[PDB]
């Protein structure tokens, strides 16, 4: 996993060599900057639950027709999917945040991303627009340093699915 | 040993054999010259005719003798 | 690899949860401890050569026979790879001490350690050895540092010996 | 073979594979045809998870055939700890045995007769215990009666071959592993025509059973000391057949019943036949 | 590598002869049947991607807590692995299927599979679900297809049954 | 076997000397504890039942495919094996408390676990969960006893831990 | 062993994908061949030792000096050989008619064939002879496209062996 | 390019041996089928048009939103790239039925096909519509082998789509 | 050259991905530390030569011999010499400072630094108490971060050498 610390770590052991002053200085960085991601994590994890319903909403309203018959959005199985879908992408962000690092998003969310969602036919649009929708209400929450680390990482994922 | 009933699951007619107990065939699990039990220097047990053959030559190699056969019921 | 923060991570994904507040607060004290942590690792960073050095000297006093024909740290090469070895232990050590978790040292250096030098006819116990030897050197600079704000260190000195031990333990 | 390490500088589990060398795999760069070293009959390369489905497909393409794949930190562990049967600790049922004294034995019968596998409450021999504890049988007439038992022969003898449940009844009834590949053709010659309570009652009768723990002892493990007219390699055999403590014999898991101990090791401690 | 025409021959071979007239007549009505079997083959292939997709579904309807957090098929990189996989397999079959012959599907594909399975931690029997799943799906498309001349295929069917058959089983 | 006082004298032999006086103030110190040391296990034991049934409990309420058609712990002959382990292994954690020392639980009961429960098909992370909730249970007794006389039992409560953890990470 | 549809899987297999069309097509060649190959097999499995027969003969005619005694065509044994080894030649290529490749040719044949000849000193000029004298007279039993398949595969030795 | 014909020459090239026996049967067999792929190609060439036509209809009503305003399918551009693209589609299949092979699919359809359609967003879906749409029609002007052929690789794309 | 920002561009380069918040985290580390760095190398560029002169002059207490005629450190050619070394040494540290990283340690002077040393009998050791002879006086004219920053970087060099 693909954290600050782990990655000094990896790169003075590839090398044979002990850690000296270069790696230390990038260590300090984190940890130093855990301090607003802590924060973000802690208002994203509190206000989860009212986060989500808003986004699967927003989802429905840009597009109606999901929730028709015959469709994706439509029949309560479907529903449900769609919310744990979206907590799960919030989870990790919070981790992310957390651990100092995509790591977490990169091994659960975003490796093999692609090829499940073509396999089931999930559109990226739609994941997109629940983030977005979320980043609007962090938007408030937050603010300053905080508010920046939270969107990075949300932001992150955007880019991945797109 | 009286059997309490007849203790092989498989089925033949049974003959209760009393033997004369060397230290060999129960050597205690004890250190230096292993002894066999006081309290039965004669084990007494319930063989099948099958067994009764495999059983008699084993106690004959080995110090003990039988003191006598008799049969099970 | 691992180190605390994503190990916690790990462990709450299983359960399928956001992180308890609770074990925020084991990352939110770590956090704080850091910059004893890091002057921890500069310390035996910077010390290294001579950690080692040292622990050899001591280790050699006490086995002679390892440096003598037939002992298992002559000639010259074998005495070599020696000293090689006891180095990378200690920066693996260090790794973890770092990280603030066992793994790193464990999958990288440990796990399979015992069994080669069984294979090559090295002693495990000697070379047990000379890891505690180096150990307590190492202590010895983490803990009595010049111009570093005065302060408690135990916490991590402790942690420190444990990976030592845990090294110390597997090859033995 | 040992693995040194147990992930790969990227995490990443590592997998010990071992496979058949083909001359296409590896190949000296000699003139003439083509041959692999003798000595890599069967190669084993630890690989991280990530290139594991690139390699095994190129060695099966080639003619390579996969000879089984293992986590690596499973592999690179310590050979089990032999503390516990270095000294067995051995059980003697004394005339006049107290109510607790039967007990004991009972555990440790069952516990050595079916290896750690567990017999559940239904599963156990009242009959049988009933016997021992006003007298009649001996701890060898009972431990006969367990390998009789049904549950004996359902775990051990109707899942595996007669190859495999010949050393699985050499260990529970002597500590012994097998040595050499006559005992294993002996034995199995003697089950096709007396059956299988002849095969059973030949291991209790034997001389080695009746030196060692003859009667009234439960039976101990004698294999991992050394013992009279027993093959070096049995030693280690025993290595193979025993794996540590909490190891059991299982017709439960996955191809439960295997053989711990390869046809050619057997061969090497002796032939003839 | 081997097929029916091969296979046949090579058991000639041995016995150090000219084919048999009798062992030419498998071989010429096998001939006779080709357009039967290609076919087969195609309708598997034509719609792949489907059976794949559609045995999914019916997976993880099944098997909820594959795709729970803790399961095997959780996160999406695993998810991925099995998906994949579960189409090889496929792949496989239907090449035997052409070839008219198990060996292909054995050695390239069967073996080492299960041990494989083992050693990660995913649960073989599962697998095996998956590929009966597949089987039918694919059945359905060989048996049921457009613009063939009608006639019957059973043989074929069957045949195909027996090539998922030794999968399961093998993985299983 | 092994503890913390046959241990050290092992230690000490190699080295070939008699007990360093420094090494002897680790046992004296630890004998004064003693008591402490016996309570905790004798909370353990007092209410083993107890801390099973309950850690049980809730590995069900978490993990529910355990317990369904097709799951680990289904049937009952399966569920009896899980609840039969998750006692071992406290039995010997308990031990080892007392010996104060690790290897007891090593070797009896840690080695070899992990391959025994992959051949079996047992899922080990879920074992290791299961040891955890166990942990804690346990501790809530050791730590918040009656009629006893009250002092700081913190020292044991820790290396309690280690053992439960030791545990953990070996099966996972 | 390569036959056409041996191939076919094998070339598929490498590139990772399933038998598309373009594969079948190919197949669908072997097949079709296959009724004028196998009548070809039928013939020569029919005459296979009056073709051996003449063809051995031949041999010798071509080079007397072999029948003299202290050479190789000298002695029974090595006149049984020399039978034999033909006798196979044709048997392998009636196996390469029915199995639609040379496959079966160049594992039981060719591969090696150089050093077993140089190192036991058999003559390749000798087998072609052969050959040639079967090529011959097969030109009379066969004909149309068997007759052509059947020629192709007795070549193709004929330059393996040259 | 991928052809039977290229095929067979690239494995007999990376080999390092001449077009045997073997590689020729597998020629034979494209060279066979030809005639009712070139006939299906001269069936699909005449009706392409109207083929279109009815495909990219097919799309809108499957889709209706697609034509509201702000939309992908609204305003005439968007419309006639929609026509053009699958005009292209069928274009290449014609191609590929004389080809005697996948190969001009592969290299101009399918090679980059889900980048591309990623950073346009562009629906597999609504392709994958058209060309099902199509393979109705074609299933009434095509009978037989050309017909069969027909499917082949229009279904080829369906799969490389999804 | 080795330093902060370098091997996050290099380790983000690796991989082909865009810098994250990942390796922004670590440039943040390098940044703020620098002020502390920059103070060092100030302190140590102005007190340059006193640190040279007093070094110089301790390796010739601790090793008297030297100073006597036919050995190395005799002769003003010498002295030079062991002068100008020590100035570089002390050069590149405050490099090093600046950089913020050990690279313009590692590629001026430790690269190659075994080899030239044994061909022109350089005893290490030398070198070394000069370095010690210096921290010590650094040890005054700084105090805290700068301090320590000094330190490692000195030491760093303690360890290559020996
Ligand atoms: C929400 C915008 C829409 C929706 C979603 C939805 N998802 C599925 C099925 C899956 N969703 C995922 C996604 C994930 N699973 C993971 O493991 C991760 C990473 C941690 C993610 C992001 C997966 C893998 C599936 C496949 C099967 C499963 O459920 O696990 C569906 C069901 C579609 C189907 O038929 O399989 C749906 C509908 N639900 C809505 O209503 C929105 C349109
Ligand atoms: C020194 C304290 C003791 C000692 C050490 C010793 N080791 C070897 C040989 C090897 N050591 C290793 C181990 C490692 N290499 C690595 O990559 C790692 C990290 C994963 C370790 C720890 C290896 C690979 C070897 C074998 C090959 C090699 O020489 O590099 C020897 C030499 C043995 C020989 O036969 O040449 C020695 C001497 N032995 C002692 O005497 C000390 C007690
Ligand atoms: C502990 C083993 C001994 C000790 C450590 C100690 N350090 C501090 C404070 C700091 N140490 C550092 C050091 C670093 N921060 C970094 O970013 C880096 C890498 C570039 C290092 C090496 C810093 C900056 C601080 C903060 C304040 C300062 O000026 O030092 C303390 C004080 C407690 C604290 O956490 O601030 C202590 C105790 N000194 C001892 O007493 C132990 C023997
Ligand atoms: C000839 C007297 C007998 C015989 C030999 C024979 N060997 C093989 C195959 C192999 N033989 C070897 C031998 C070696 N490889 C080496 O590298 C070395 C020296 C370093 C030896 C001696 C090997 C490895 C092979 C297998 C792989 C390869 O081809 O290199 C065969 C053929 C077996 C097959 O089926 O491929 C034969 C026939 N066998 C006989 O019939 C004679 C009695
Ligand atoms: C419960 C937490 C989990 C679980 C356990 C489980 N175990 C088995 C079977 C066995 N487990 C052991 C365990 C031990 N053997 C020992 O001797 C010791 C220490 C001394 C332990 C802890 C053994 C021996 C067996 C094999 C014998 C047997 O199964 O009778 C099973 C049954 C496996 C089966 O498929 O029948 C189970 C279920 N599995 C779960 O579901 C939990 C996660
Ligand atoms: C899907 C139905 C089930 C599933 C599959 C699954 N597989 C893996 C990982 C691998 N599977 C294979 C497969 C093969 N190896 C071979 O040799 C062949 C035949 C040629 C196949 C098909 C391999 C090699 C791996 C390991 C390497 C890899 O990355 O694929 C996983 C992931 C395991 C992991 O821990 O990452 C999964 C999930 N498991 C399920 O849950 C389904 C029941
Ligand atoms: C069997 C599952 C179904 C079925 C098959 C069937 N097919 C035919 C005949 C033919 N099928 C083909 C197809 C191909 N030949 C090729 O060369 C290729 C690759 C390019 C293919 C795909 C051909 C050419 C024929 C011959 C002409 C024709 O189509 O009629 C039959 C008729 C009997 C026969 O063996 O010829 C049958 C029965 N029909 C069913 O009812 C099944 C659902
Ligand atoms: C610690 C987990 C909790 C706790 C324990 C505690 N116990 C004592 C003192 C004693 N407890 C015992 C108990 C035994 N001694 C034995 O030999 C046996 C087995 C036969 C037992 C069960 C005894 C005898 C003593 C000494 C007499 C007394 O009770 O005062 C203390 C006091 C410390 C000390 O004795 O040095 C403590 C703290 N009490 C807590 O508050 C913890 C939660
Ligand atoms: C016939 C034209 C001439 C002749 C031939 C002859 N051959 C041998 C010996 C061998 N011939 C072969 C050939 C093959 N063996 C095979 O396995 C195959 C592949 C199917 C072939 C083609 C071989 C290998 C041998 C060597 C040993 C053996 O026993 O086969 C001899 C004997 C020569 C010798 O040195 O032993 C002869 C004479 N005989 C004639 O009269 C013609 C001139
Ligand atoms: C039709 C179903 C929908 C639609 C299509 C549409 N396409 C584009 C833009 C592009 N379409 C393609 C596709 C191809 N171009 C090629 O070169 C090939 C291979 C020969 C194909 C298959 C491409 C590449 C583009 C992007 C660049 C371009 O302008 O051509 C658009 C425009 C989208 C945009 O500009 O972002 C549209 C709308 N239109 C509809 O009405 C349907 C929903
Ligand atoms: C000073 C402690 C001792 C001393 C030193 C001394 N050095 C040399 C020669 C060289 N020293 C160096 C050092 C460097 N040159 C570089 O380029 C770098 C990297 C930037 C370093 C560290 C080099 C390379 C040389 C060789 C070439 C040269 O002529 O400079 C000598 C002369 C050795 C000779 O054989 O002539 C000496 C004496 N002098 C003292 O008084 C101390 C003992």
């Amino acid at each position: 996993m693909k954290t600050v610390i782990t990655e000094v770590i990896a790169s003075a052991d590839s090398q044979g060599r002990f850690l000296n002053n270069t790696e230390l200085q990038a260590a300090n960085g984190r940890f130093q900057r855990a301090t607003a991601s802590m924060e973000a994590a802690r208002a994203l994890t509190s206000n989860a639950d009212s986060l989500v319903k808003g986004a699967v909403q927003e989802v429905y309203n840009k597009f109606p027709y999901l929730t028709q018959p015959g469709q994706m959005g439509y029949g309560d199985t479907n529903q449900a999917k769609c919310a744990r879908d979206i907590s799960h992408y919030l989870r990790f962000i919070t981790y992310s945040l957390v651990a100092g690092g995509t790591g977490p998003l990169d091994d659960y969310i975003v490796a093999g991303l692609r090829e499940v969602n073509r396999t089931f036919n999930l559109s990226p649009s739609w994941y997109i627009e629940a983030l977005k929708h979320i980043k609007g209400k962090v938007g408030s929450q937050l603010s300053g340093q905080p508010l920046t680390e939270a969107n990075a990482y949300i932001d992150y994922c955007i880019n991945a699915l797109s | 040993s009286v059997l309490t009933g007849d203790n092989q699951q498989r089925g033949s007619k049974l003959f209760k054999i009393t033997i004369a107990l060397s230290p060999t065939l129960a050597h205690h699990p004890w250190p230096g010259l292993d002894t066999h039990e006081p309290s039965q220097s004669s084990y007494s047990t319930i063989v099948s005719l099958e067994r009764l053959l495999p059983e008699m030559t084993r106690i004959k190699r080995n110090g003990g003798r039988i003191l006598e056969i008799t049969e099970g019921e | 690899m691992q180190d605390a923060f994503t190990k916690a991570i790990v462990a709450a994904d299983l359960r399928g949860s956001f992180l308890s507040e609770q074990e925020l607060n084991q990352l939110t004290n770590l956090v704080k401890e850091s910059n004893k942590r890091l002057d921890a690792v500069n310390a035996i960073t910077g010390n290294a050569a001579e950690i080692i050095s040292d622990a050899a000297h001591k280790l050699f006093a006490e086995q002679t026979d390892l440096i003598r024909p037939g002992g298992n740290a002559y000639p010259n090469r074998r005495m070599a790879a020696c000293l090689r070895d006891m180095e990378i232990i200690l920066r693996y050590v260090s790794y973890a001490l770092l990280a603030g978790d066992a793994s790193v040292l464990e999958d990288r250096c440990l796990n399979g350690l015992k069994e080669t030098y069984v294979a090559l006819g090295t002693p495990t116990r000697s070379v047990a050895r000379a890891v505690q030897l180096m150990k307590e050197t190492a202590i010895g600079y983490v803990n009595s540092p010049s111009g570093v704000t005065r302060g408690d260190c135990s916490a991590l000195v402790n942690e420190a010996a444990t990976y030592f031990d845990k090294a110390a333990a597997s090859i033995a | 073979m040992n693995v040194l390490t147990t992930s790969s500088q990227r995490g990443g589990k590592l997998f010990k594979v071992t496979m058949t060398l083909s001359p296409a795999l590896s190949h000296h760069p000699w003139p003439s045809l083509d041959t692999y070293e003798p000595s890599q009959n069967s190669y084993s390369v630890v690989v991280p998870l990530d290139r594991l489905l690139a390699e095994m497909t190129y060695i099966k393409n080639k003619g390579g055939r996969v000879l089984d794949i293992s986590p690596a930190d499973l592999e690179a562990l310590g050979p089990p700890d032999i503390s516990s049967v270095a000294i067995p600790l051995k059980v003697e049922l004394w005339a006049k045995a107290d109510v607790s004294d039967v007990q004991a034995a009972i555990v440790a019968a069952y516990k050595q007769i079916f290896g750690n596998t567990y017999v559940l409450e239904s599963e156990r021999l009242t009959s049988a215990e009933s016997l021992l504890r006003n007298g009649s049988i001996s701890v060898r007439e009972f431990v006969r009666l367990l390998a009789k038992s049904e549950l004996y022969k359902e775990r051990f003898f109707f899942c595996t071959s007669n190859n495999r449940f010949t050393e699985l009844n050499f260990k529970h009834f002597l500590g012994r592993a097998p040595y050499n590949q006559s005992e294993i053709a002996a034995h199995l010659d003697r089950y096709q025509t007396f059956g299988y309570d002849a095969e059973i009652d030949s291991y209790i009768d034997s001389d080695e059973y009746i030196q060692a723990f003859g009667e009234n002892v439960v039976p101990y493990y004698r294999g991992f000391k050394s013992q009279s007219g027993q093959t070096v390699e049995s030693f280690n055999r025993m290595f193979k057949l025993y794996r540590g403590d909490a190891g059991s014999d299982t017709n439960l898991n996955l191809q439960g019943q295997k053989r711990r101990v390869d046809p050619k090791n057997l061969l090497r401690s002796g032939r003839g036949i």
